[PDB]
Formats: structure tokens, C-alpha cells, sequence
């Protein structure tokens, strides 16, 4: 341990420590854990259980009784603070927590958890990230190693170098949390086994533009970062590679009552350059403006001032002129002023026409286009028949539709063609082989007024779930073919893919959704009628919504990995359909400005284009995730948790809710939970030997006699040539003997 | 897969992909023959020109309406708008394409009948279905009820549907169309 | 806890919660059926229109009044009317809430039993209780004496009361009401 310096002891305290540590009283029988009221269990003890009646004394000094159908034990002090929780004696929902919690108590931030990692972000300077850590670390293997991020770097490093295939790093957090940093100090110990800054750069950029306010954050982050860092044929850094992945439209148009939109606008109407709105003819008033103020105006998250002067200067110091950002800031400035059209119906005709023009005029000479143009194209759309062109009508609706979907797909293409450029700058000229991916997404947000938004969200933190639990499968058939010991060959991905099944399958609430907007009279009670008819008994997870503490609304009632989740029906008809109009593309393709070059390509002997009138938000986000997938799955993957100790900035406090939330929406009561149906506990014969052979005092017929004589039943365990596997209950046991035995 | 929306109608026929904005291919549906004799050789002239070619050669054959007014009165050459259609128009093997059908009212069930004979035996479509015109015209119009007036060049009929419901007793059928404008 | 107050009456259902000054939902007490086809797909309609609901689609239905005279003569009729009344107009459940049932003079016994047995078999009401149509009119009079006329949709009885002392010999019913009225 002496190679580990000072900063060993928050890696691994020493042998001696832990010894010292190891003998301090507790009673297996009655210090079990209880239910709590205040959180969800306390430590307490037992004084008897009389019947279906108990007294349990927890630490503030209750006598709360409990039911018996709902007790359970708790860690022995010989397995306290074990670094592994597949090794833990007895896998329960809240021994995880506390022993993370009195492992972050005597500060250890990093702990395995089989084939995940949880990082807690201490909030103290540690010498544990000094790089003469990094130095001298190298060398050692992930078994070995006490349990920390460069553990898991150098294995996924020694696999690219070795197994010559890709391999991936996928983290999971909250924005905020500490993220950023620790994927800079990721980066800078990818860059010590050999652009960082380059990163730090340009990584405001994308923060500014795709971040917003939530309920939960204040600086929430929603589209799927993933950055590809490819190295030399040598094995040495050569490049990186940027990509994003399944940004959200909705948030632009449709905002909940109590989050705002995206910081772009709000950093706009700041007042400390008064040059751009002047120049633009931008309302100072954000009231004013359709778009932003139906959301929460303003919070105090972030101030908005010099984040903006700091994201315009790392633009200035970009490989670009300052007339691009002032296209940028214009162009951001006509999206704005989308909400301000209006339309009105006609003499005697269904059709709509506009009775102001102001503000399209001052839209047209900002885009450089024409008003007049513009308001045919969106009144009366040309389109294509055979070989002529027709013109078609359109209500009031359907332009306003047209409008919003507009607004979506330009700052779509400007998000796009932005993260483009920053890739093109980033790029150098080494050749690109084996690359390293690292995967940033939203966590499975959890709200009281659940909406589509979320929906989608915990859509694809499912789908990524279950592809972490077929992973974890092979690596477990893996183990079990290289031990010998083959049993239980069902997959565990069907038990999940029930739930995936009831969304993008045809038929399922996805699909469903998606047709009922095509039908031009569907309202939300004939879509919840629908529902219930198509999925309510027919269906093993779709059930009736719960009324709990004067929840406000609740339709429909999912199951998920996470838990119980409603979601709201009202407002999802209307946000789903995302209509274009060709005939405003090409009048922007005809355009005098650059934003011909975002809308560039857009829409016989095989042909399946979607009409623009068929097209939903729901589609493109499955096609999304499809094609994630479908590169995602050709890279080795690794999977870093990170988990906010407590709602306030003061270090040591917790609050057990908040851990418990974060490990359901992490997964890992899923991961044991998988263990747990299996045999998880798994010890070598030699240590055996030298702990349990005392018990019956006198190597494969040695170790049956000894087992004969426990009266241990055959289905319990499995014996190995290498390891023996026990079940929890046997563990229970043979402490217990030894107990008495001693 | 995808499915194929074809639409026979009468004097033009229009088909498409579904979940398309406009019918890909619209010609008239007319099959010419040569009627004079043709004195030069080598060039080969083929005995039947179909759809939108037979427009450019009008002057020299004569042209014939398969279908009089909905009812097919000549079905070889449907056949023969059917396979131009599928394969010169769209290109595509309705193999492996589920084909949607229009029909109008009140017509014989003869017709329904040989017409889906055709597709199930002559191009082994996989699937196929029969609509009528004006639950079609009433579905692309965004409404769910109301009376529609559909007036092509074969027949002009009217249905009544109220809240997706249809009157059958009230459908009224008139003979009268371009066709008869034109003569 | 509250008590509910379900008056079936013929012709139209009111009910409310006790205490109140008036009814709280009232509506024609009739069950629909479409009586057409249905062209439009996806929709998905239902198989039966109860309460309020039928009376905007009189157009497309078929109504049947599930009480003739008083008696109740469709059954499963009148569990639908009870389950909406329960469900959708007062939006409460009948778990926890005991109900006031109201019914004429001389009606058949089997009617009365069989309400009695699938009010508490099919809503499972922790309690209920049925009471004459005429000694609540008399309640809600202010009075203790005189007789009552209680003309209704279904029939028409008279019951005299002398201080709080009903006198069954001389109950009068008459099977002529609003119905026949209206034919
Ligand atoms: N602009 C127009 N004015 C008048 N008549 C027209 C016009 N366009 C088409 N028609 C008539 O409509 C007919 C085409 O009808 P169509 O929609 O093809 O019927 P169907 O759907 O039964 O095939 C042509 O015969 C033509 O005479
Ligand atoms: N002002 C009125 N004029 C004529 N008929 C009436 C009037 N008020 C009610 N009715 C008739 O009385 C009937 C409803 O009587 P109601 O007391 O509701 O019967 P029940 O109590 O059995 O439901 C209706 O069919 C209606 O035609
Ligand atoms: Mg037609
Ligand atoms: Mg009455």
C-alpha cells in the first residue's frame, strides 16, 4: 500500500485499520433492519418479536412497531464495508445504501459493484487525483486494484491494446453533479497514458445550447453527448471524434409551467450588449414574446451575463469569423419571432389568411427572403402530383403546426451543422484506429406530472438497461464456461424486453399515439379509451393509475425497471406532430443568406419517404435510438454511475431518499436483484479452507465430507474444480455456527 | 414492409406508396392499337400501347376505355394497365407490397370479385383490400361526418356519413359524369 | 362519511349526495345502440351510448328505456345506468358510501330483491335502504299530513299520510303518465 503515498488512505485503508474495526458488537438475531417513517429504514435493535407485534429501538430513540412480514437482517461486521456488493452476504434494498453511507462516512469514494462503478463527488480537495497516483499506478490489474476510475480505464485500455476491438465508457449522472470535471480528469489521464484543452473550450458551447431548467436541475442537460476518442496504429493518442444523438424538439416550442426553455434565448435578451438587439429589433420585454413566456420567466440558476461574454470569446478564439456567430445570433433571433404570427379564417372560405405582417416582414428581411413569398408558401403550399405541380389549402391549425415544426427542424440544423464545425476545428491529421467512446445521457427522471418528454427519456435509460443487463449476461456465461459450472442458460433480457415490447412494437403505446393524430378528430379521452381497450388485461404491464397524496392527474400506469410510473394523456396529440412544408425549405434553399446550407437536402423502384404531413416526433426518436444502437452495440461497453450524496451543498449529510432515488433510477437494485436469482457469493477453496475447515476439525473429498456434515442440502451450492458457489442463506449459517462455535 | 395504395378510378389512374403526400405516377388510362398497316421494317412496332405512350402516338391508333362507367368491361386490357402500372410506373414487384383497391358504390360483385381473382392470382400480391371512394374523400378532408359528393369521370354518387357511420339507404348514384360532358 | 341519494324514477335519473340542496347530475335514463355499420376504421366506437351521451347521437341509435312502469324490465340495462351514475356523473366510488334507493307504490317483489341483491353484490354498498316515492315528496313538503300526487314518467299513485300514519288500504295507482302522454 505504500505505493498508493497519501492518498491511499481514501483509496484503501490499511489491514490494520480495518482489523481494529472488525470487533465491535452486533447481534444477528435481533439488530436486523426496520422500516422507518422519516426514511426508509433505520438501524435499530430488536428488544423481541412478540407475534406480529415488535420494539425496535433506532438511534433517535423511537419504539416504532412494525409488521414481521417485512423484516430482514443486516451486515455482519466480519462483511462491513466490503468493497464489492456482489460479495455482500445478504442482498438487500437499503444494506447497499447504508454501507455506501458509512463508506462515504470514513470517506471512500470509490466502490465496485460488480460490473458497475459508483463515484460519489466528494466535496473537499483529495490528493487521490495528484498524478503521481497516475504515475506510479500503472502496472496493476483491475482484481487487484481497490476499486476507482483508472481501475476500469486501464482494463478497457489493455483490452483495445490486446483483444484488438472498441471499447466504450458509458456514465450516468445528474448535470451538475460533477460531470464535466470528471470526464476532464478522464481525459487527462487518457492524455498522460498518451486535446484537453480543445475540449474544455468548446465544451460551454455546447452547454449553452443544449442545456435548460427543470424542476430537479437548474442546469439540466438533455441531448445524448458522445465523444469518440480514436488513438494511433501504435497504441498513442492520435484524434477525437464529437457526435450528439436524440436532442429534444419539444422543449423549443412546449415548455411545462414551472421549467424554461434553452438557455440561448435567455442569454440573448441579456442587456450587456445592447449592439445585438438594437441591430436585431429584438423587445427588451420577454414577456412580450409567445414562445418564452409561457414557461418559467427567470430563476436565479445561472447568471446569464458573463457565461454569454465567455461562449462569444471562445467562438472569437475558434477557427471561425465573427460573422458566422453574428449569423447565428440573427438567426436565433427569426426563431424568436415565429411566435408572433397570426392567422385569421377568410370571407367565406375555410381557408386561412393573416391579418398582421410586421412582424413577417421583419422575419423575411432578417432571413433575407420575401414576405410576401413566405406567406404563400405557408397559406398555400405547392406540391407535387405526377409530373405537374397542385397547390394545397391549409386551416389554421395546420399552419400553426407548420410553424412550430418549422422552428424545431431550423434550430435542429443549426445544432447539427454547429457540432459539425466544432468536429471539423477539433480534427487533426493523425490517422484514427481503434477509437474509445465515451457515452454522456440523461438519467430516468422522475417527476409527479410525468409527460412525453419524460416518456422518451425513460423509453431509452429502459433500453440501455437492458442492453447492460444482456451484457452483464455474457460476461456471467462468460464466467460460468470458463469455471465450468453451467446452469440457468435463460436469457435475462426477455424479462425487461416485456416492457419494450408494449412501446415501439406495433400496436404498442408509441404506435398507437402516433396513428391517432392522423385521424382528424382524435381527442384525448378517444386516445385513452383507445388504450384501455387495446392494452388494459391484454397486457402484463399496463395498468390503472394510483391517487396518492393529492397527486394533480394520472391516466395510465407503467412498470418499469425503475418502479411505478404515470404519465399525463392531456397535451401529448398536439406536441407530437412535427408537419414541414417543402415549400418554405426551398424557399430557404432559394435563400441569399447560409441557411441554405442547413437545409441543404430535406424532404420509384422502391420507395418509402414518409409524406411531411406523416411525420411524428415519436418516429424520429425511435429511427434515433435505432441507429445508436446500432453503433453502440459494436463497442465493448463499461458503465460508470456517479450519485449525489445529498440535496444540499453541506459535505457528510445525506438524505436517504435522494440515495434511494438515485440507485433506482441508476439500476444497480436491478444488477442485484440479477445477482441475487443466481449464486452471487463465490470463494476460493483455499480461503475457505483457512476460515470454515475449524468447524469440523481432522481436497475435493475432504470438502464434501465436511459439507456432508452441515447438513447442507444439495440445491444450495454449487461445487466447482476452482471456486465453490454458496447461496446467501448458507453464508447466514455458517456464520452463525462459527459464532456458536467460538 | 410498406404498403401500396393503387387507384384505379376511370380515365385516370393514379398510385402511389402509402404514407405519401401525392400519388407518384398519374396517365390516363387508355390502350391504343395501331390501325394502319406500316410499311417500314426493322423498327418493330409492338400491337398495344398503354397509359401516358399512348398519348404521344394519339393520332395513330385508337383508343379505348377499359372501363365504362366503374364496372371493367374489358379486363385484359386491365390486365394490361395493371402490369404498366406496376412495373414500367412504379417499378416495383407487388410481390412483396400490399395493394389497396378503390371501388365505387353499388356496383356489381362480379367486379370485386375477378378484380381481386387478378391480384391474388396474376401478380400474387401478399395482401389486398376494396375501399370505397367516398369514405376515402371523407377521411383525407379531416372530418368525421358530412355528406360527400364524389363526381369523376365515370360516376357521380353521394354518401352520407355521420360520426363514422354510414347510410346505405340513402346512397344515391348518378350515371351523369365527365365522360358525358365531353360527348 | 356521506350518504348517497339515487332516484331511478323512469325516464330520468337524478342522484346526489345527502345534504344537498338539489341534485347534482341529472339525465334521460337510456341505453344506445348504433344501429348501423360503421365505415370509418380506428376509430373505435363503443357498443353502447348510456345517459347523456345518447341523446347528442339520437341520429345513429336505437334508445330503449330500460323501466316501462316503474318495474325495471332489462336488467343489464339498468346496471349500466347504475355504474355510470356511479362512476362517471358523481365520479365517487360506492365502496365507502351508503345509498337511498326510491321506487312506487305495489311494484312487484322480485323487482325490489333483485335490485337489493345486485346493489350489494355488484357495487358492494355498505349499506342501503328503499323508500316509497310519495313519503319523501310528503319530507319534502314541510308537511306531516295530506295526500301526495306523484305523477311521474312511469305512473301515477296517490298516497295519503295522516300524521306520519300511512294508510295502505286506500293507495290508488294508475298506470297512465308522461309516456303515454307523449304517444
Ligand atoms: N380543371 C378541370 N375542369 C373541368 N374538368 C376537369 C378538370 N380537371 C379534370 N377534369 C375532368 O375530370 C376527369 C377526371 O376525373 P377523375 O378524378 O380521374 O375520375 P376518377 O377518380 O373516377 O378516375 C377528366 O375526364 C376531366 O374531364
Ligand atoms: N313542464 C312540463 N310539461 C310537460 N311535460 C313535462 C314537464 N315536466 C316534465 N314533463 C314530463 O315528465 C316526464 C319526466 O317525469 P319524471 O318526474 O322525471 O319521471 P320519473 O321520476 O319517473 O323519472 C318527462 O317524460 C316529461 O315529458
Ligand atoms: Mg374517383
Ligand atoms: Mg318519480
Amino acid at each position: 500500500m505504500a505505493v498508493f503515498g497519501a492518498a491511499a488512505p481514501y483509496l484503501r485503508k490499511s489491514e490494520k485499520e480495518r482489523l481494529e474495526a472488525q470487533t465491535r458488537p452486533f447481534d444477528l438475531k435481533k439488530d436486523v433492519f426496520v422500516p422507518d417513517d422519516k426514511q426508509e429504514f433505520v438501524k435499530a435493535k430488536i428488544v423481541s418479536r412478540e407475534g406480529g407485534k415488535v420494539t425496535a429501538e433506532t438511534e433517535y430513540g423511537k419504539t416504532v412497531t412494525v409488521k414481521e412480514d417485512q423484516v430482514m437482517q443486516q451486515n455482519p461486521p466480519k462483511f462491513d464495508k466490503i468493497e464489492d456488493m456482489a460479495m455482500l452476504t445478504f442482498l438487500h434494498e437499503p444494506a447497499v445504501l447504508y454501507n455506501l453511507k458509512d463508506r462515504y462516512g470514513s470517506w471512500m469514494i470509490y466502490t465496485y459493484s460488480g460490473l458497475f462503478c459508483v463515484t460519489v463527488n466528494p466535496y473537499k480537495w483529495l490528493p487521490v487525483y495528484t498524478p503521481e497516483v497516475v504515475a506510479a499506478y500503472r502496472g496493476k490489474k483491475r482484481s487487484e486494484a481497490p476499486p476507482h476510475i483508472f481501475s476500469i480505464s486501464d482494463n478497457a485500455y489493455q483490452y483495445m491494446l490486446t483483444d484488438r476491438e472498441n471499447q466504450s465508457i458509458l456514465i450516468t449522472g445528474e448535470s451538475g453533479a460533477g460531470k464535466t470535471v470528471n470526464t476532464k480528469r478522464v481525459i487527462q489521464y487518457f492524455a498522460v497514458i498518451a486535446l484537453e484543452d480543445q475540449i474544455i473550450q468548446a465544451n460551454p458551447a455546447l452547454e449553452a445550447f443544449g442545456n435548460a431548467k427543470t424542476v430537479r436541475n437548474d442546469n439540466s442537460s438533455r441531448f445524448g453527448k458522445f465523444i469518440r476518442i480514436h488513438f494511433g496504429a501504435t497504441g498513442k493518442l492520435a484524434s477525437a471524434d464529437i457526435e450528439t444523438y436524440l436532442l429534444e424538439k419539444s422543449r423549443v416550442i412546449f415548455q411545462l409551467k414551472a421549467e424554461r426553455d434553452y438557455h440561448i434565448f435567455y442569454q440573448i435578451l441579456s442587456n450587456k450588449k445592447p449592439e445585438l438587439l438594437d441591430m436585431l429589433l429584438i423587445t427588451n420585454n420577454p414577456y412580450d414574446y409567445a414562445f418564452i413566456s409561457q414557461g418559467e420567466t427567470t430563476v436565479a440558476s445561472i447568471d446569464d451575463a458573463e457565461e454569454l461574454m465567455a461562449t462569444d470569446n471562445a467562438f472569437d478564439v475558434l477557427g471561425f469569423t465573427s460573422e458566422e456567430k453574428n449569423s447565428m445570433y440573427k438567426l436565433t433571433g427569426a426563431i424568436m419571432h415565429f411566435g408572433n404570427m397570426k392567422f385569421k379564417l377568410k370571407q367565406r372560405e375555410e381557408q386561412a389568411e393573416p391579418d398582421g405582417t410586421e412582424e413577417a416582414d421583419k422575419s423575411a428581411y432578417l432571413m433575407g427572403l420575401n414576405s410576401a413569398d413566405l406567406l404563400k408558401g405557408l397559406c398555400h403550399p405547392r406540391v407535387k402530383v405526377g409530373n405537374e405541380y397542385v397547390t394545397k389549402g391549409q386551416n389554421v391549425q395546420q399552419v400553426i403546426y407548420a410553424t412550430g415544426a418549422l422552428a424545431k427542424a431550423v434550430y435542429e440544423r443549426m445544432f447539427n451543422w454547429m457540432v459539425t464545425r466544432i468536429n471539423a476545428t477539433l480534427e487533426t491529421k493523425q490517422p484514427r484506429q481503434y477509437f474509445i467512446g465515451v457515452l454522456d445521457i440523461a438519467g430516468f427522471e422522475i417527476f409527479d406530472f410525468n409527460s412525453f418528454e419524460q416518456l422518451c427519456i425513460n423509453f431509452t435509460n429502459e433500453k440501455l438497461q437492458q442492453f447492460f443487463n444482456h451484457h452483464m449476461f455474457v460476461l456471467e456465461q462468460e464466467e460460468y464456461k470458463k469455471e465450468g459450472i453451467e446452469w440457468t442458460f435463460i436469457d435475462f433480457g426477455m424479462d425487461l424486453q416485456a416492457c419494450i415490447d408494449l412501446i415501439e412494437k406495433p400496436m404498442g403505446i408509441m404506435s398507437i399515439l402516433e396513428e391517432e393524430c392522423m385521424f382528424p378528430k382524435a381527442t384525448d379521452m378517444t386516445f385513452k379509451a383507445k388504450l384501455f381497450d387495446n392494452h388494459l388485461g391484454k397486457s402484463a404491464n399496463f395498468q390503472k393509475p394510483r391517487n396518492i397524496k393529492g397527486k394533480p392527474e394520472a391516466h395510465f400506469s407503467l412498470i418499469h425497471y425503475a418502479g411505478i410510473v404515470d404519465y399525463n394523456i392531456i397535451g401529448w396529440l398536439q406536441k407530437n406532430k412535427d408537419p414541414l412544408n417543402e415549400t418554405v425549405v426551398g424557399l430557404y434553399q432559394k435563400s441569399s443568406l447560409k441557411l441554405l446550407s442547413t437545409l441543404f437536402a430535406n424532404y420509384g423502384k422502391g420507395k418509402a419517404k414518409k409524406g411531411s404531413s406523416f411525420q411524428t416526433v415519436s418516429a424520429l426518436h425511435r429511427e434515433n435510438l435505432n441507429k445508436l444502437m446500432t453503433n453502440l452495440r459494436s463497442t465493448h461497453p463499461h458503465f460508470v454511475r456517479c450519485i449525489i450524496p445529498n440535496e444540499t451543498k453541506s459535505p457528510g449529510v445525506m438524505d436517504n431518499p435522494l440515495v434511494m432515488h438515485q440507485l433506482r433510477c441508476n439500476g444497480v437494485l436491478e444488477g442485484i436483484r440479477i445477482c441475487r436469482k443466481g449464486f452471487p457469493n463465490r470463494i476460493l477453496y483455499g480461503d475457505f479452507r483457512q476460515r470454515y475447515r475449524i468447524l469440523n476439525p481432522a481436497s475435493r473429498k475432504g470438502a464434501e465430507k465436511l459439507l456432508s456434515s452441515l447438513d447442507i442440502d444439495h440445491n444450495q451450492y454449487k461445487f466447482g474444480h476452482t471456486k465453490v458457489f454458496f447461496k446467501a442463506g448458507l453464508l447466514g449459517l455458517l456464520e452463525e455456527m462459527r459464532d456458536e462455535r467460538l | 414492409t410498406t404498403a401500396l395504395v393503387c387507384d384505379n378510378g376511370s380515365g385516370l389512374v393514379k398510385a402511389g406508396f402509402a404514407g405519401d403526400d401525392a400519388p407518384r405516377a398519374v396517365f390516363p388510362s387508355i390502350v391504343g392499337r395501331p390501325r394502319h398497316q406500316g410499311v417500314m421494317v426493322g423498327m418493330g412496332q409492338k400491337d398495344s400501347y398503354v397509359g401516358d405512350e399512348a398519348q404521344s402516338k394519339r393520332g395513330i391508333l385508337t383508343l379505348k376505355y377499359p372501363i365504362e362507367h366503374g364496372i371493367i368491361t374489358n379486363w385484359d386490357d386491365m390486365e394490361k394497365i395493371w402490369h404498366h402500372t406496376f412495373y414500367n410506373e412504379l417499378r416495383v414487384a407487388p410481390e412483396e407490397h400490399p395493394t389497396l383497391l378503390t371501388e365505387a358504390p353499388l356496383n356489381p360483385k362480379a367486379n370485386r370479385e375477378k378484380m381481386t381473382q387478378i391480384m391474388f392470382e396474376t401478380f400474387n400480391v401478399p395482401a389486398m383490400y376494396v375501399a370505397i371512394q367516398a369514405v376515402l374523400s371523407l377521411y383525407a378532408s379531416g372530418r368525421t361526418t358530412g355528406i360527400v359528393l364524389d363526381s369523376g369521370d365515370g360516376v357521380t354518387h353521394n354518401v352520407p356519413i355521420y360520426e363514422g357511420y354510414a347510410l346505405p339507404h340513402a346512397i344515391m348514384r348518378l350515371d351523369l359524369a365527365g365522360r358525358d360532358l365531353t360527348d
